[PDB]
């Protein structure tokens, strides 16, 4: 594919869109 | 974390699924 | 706030704006 | 589970808050 | 909750997650 | 441009872009 | 209204541009 | 206004509310 | 990565994150 | 096509990249 | 209408919106 | 191209038309 700057929402729908039905963590704080 | 990997640097949608569950 | 009906993607930017830098988990059923 | 709930019925913030870290 | 930078469509979608039903205005001139 | 189909959320992005800087209100029925 | 409309049939950029400030 | 409160400087989901109708 | 279920402005912004800086060509039936 | 494929059933990120430049 | 800074996803959405079905190409190398 | 004219520089909804096919 590629690699771009995800941030925010952005990132977020990206691993919406990545996992789906696993589901995912977003952590920021780490 | 996913914030320096993928916004502050760049990611690939591979790296993306190390956060899914 | 008032309530909400959201699917898809729709939840997962709620789940963002809710939750801010605490981050969250999206645990879908199966 | 909220997934599915927010999506067949309705869903509030305060619901989708137990959802944070 | 919590507080972000909320800033135009991202404004926007928040505006309509909180406010929903209700309708909202959005006014950046002010 | 071309007709729209915009349920939600969508209705809101769209006002957004058609509106820009002059902004816009957003009111639904009840 | 135009938040129904769109939703249940269809419009256009014009009609929205009617909810601009 | 809304842009300074919540872009510029920073907001809660209850300033938020602010610009209901 | 899963399989999706994309309508509407969901399916170009699933191409966004896909093609990256390679842009892409969306195509609809009529 | 893809367009219509993603909607009325499922499809997968390796077809969407062949609408890539 | 107006014009604004519409850049990635944001820049993409509007794209989608503006052509619809006529469908559009998004090539940022150029 | 598309990104110099409308999200470096700025873009009308018109503009935004020379990209459809
Ligand atoms: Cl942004
Ligand atoms: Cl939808
Ligand atoms: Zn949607
Ligand atoms: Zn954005």
């Amino acid at each position: 594919f590629v690699n771009q700057h995800l941030c925010g929402s952005h990132l977020v729908e990206a691993l919406y869109l990545v996992c789906g039905e696993r589901g995912f963590f977003y952590t920021p704080k780490t | 974390g996913i914030v320096e990997q993928c916004c502050t640097s760049i990611c690939s949608l591979y790296q993306l699924e190390n956060y899914c569950n």
